[PDB]
């Protein structure tokens, strides 16, 4: 899964 | 005599480092490291211990909780939360530790759970009105506030704020902030609730605003010296300290403090061992 915080996922 | 404690964070990946700032010596120190790498965790001081709550280990979002005994300089595991929570806010209210919102690896959370240290148990309480990941929290006047954050349902960074009443077990919207702030630092100083920085998409804020519960109104104060999202915030000796964070591109090693009598932000001369964002920050007795 994406390592970025949710606000930063695109 | 206080110490500021900074726990974990990204520098640029999740780290174990725990640093303490001694205000009298005016120096930073490394103390016992976290048992496991963590960033995006909640952090509180309760019952003489520092609680590190949830977070992200660089791979997975976690439901782990550990407590730090500053006298013994030792970390100990406490009961896991019900839910994985990363970029949550954590606060103490009426002797209970609340884990508010966050992200479980799938979606942002409106759920909230509370920890009873007497029984070492977590239990859900009423959920928030809105899902909020990267949410900041603060307690003032016997109420818990959840400030801004990110709502995946609308794909929006949030200007709304809600307040939790533990007597009625209800979340209620309060006055809206002047702007959207995901990843705002939140602190309480002289009966004012501070919302510090944050971002709206790639637009990282240096602005800061304050909320007065007695008037249910927000107003802006002086801008910080730099834009910061995901900074740690604490109040010490009449000042509001803002620790690290990032400007959307780089992690910050600097700390700056706000003096509400002069309405000025001052950068602290001594920085942390490295730039770190998403670090837990609290204050303990020395």
């Amino acid at each position: 899964e994406p390592e970025e915080p949710e606000a930063d996922q695109h | 005599p206080k110490l500021m404690v900074v726990v974990g964070g990204q520098a640029p990946k999740a780290i174990r480092s725990v640093e303490c700032y001694d205000f009298k010596e005016e120096r930073w120190h490394q103390v016992a490291e976290l048992p496991s790498r963590r960033c995006r965790a909640g952090m509180v001081y309760m019952a003489g211990l520092v609680f590190a709550v949830g977070g992200f280990n660089g791979s997975l979002r976690v439901r782990t909780v550990d407590s730090y005994d500053p006298v013994k300089d030792q970390w100990t595991s406490v009961a896991n939360m019900r839910d994985r929570r990363s970029t949550l806010g954590a606060a103490v209210l009426n002797g209970l530790l609340y884990a508010v919102g966050g992200f479980d690896g799938s979606t942002g959370l409106s759920s909230v759970e509370a920890y009873n240290i007497k029984s070492n148990e977590w239990f859900h309480v009423a959920p928030m009105n809105t899902r909020r990941s990267s949410v900041g929290v603060g307690v003032v006047g016997g109420l818990l506030y959840a400030v801004g954050g990110y709502d995946v349902a609308s794909r929006q960074c949030l200007s709304t704020v809600e307040c939790y009443n533990a007597t009625t077990n209800e979340w209620t919207y309060i006055a809206e902030m002047s702007t959207r702030r995901s990843g705002a630092g939140v602190g309480v100083l002289n009966n004012l609730l501070y919302a510090v920085g944050g971002h709206d998409g790639p637009l990282v804020r240096k602005s800061v605003e304050v909320y007065d519960p007695t008037t249910n109104a927000w107003r802006q104060v002086a801008d910080m010296n730099m834009c910061r999202r995901n900074a740690g915030v604490c109040a010490v000796n009449g000042l509001l300290y803002v620790v690290g964070g990032d400007d959307g591109s780089c992690n910050l090693a600097s700390v700056e403090y706000y003096n509400p009598t002069t309405d000025k932000w001052t950068v602290v001369s001594s920085c942390m061992s490295t730039g770190r964002s998403y670090a837990g920050v609290t204050v303990i007795d020395k």
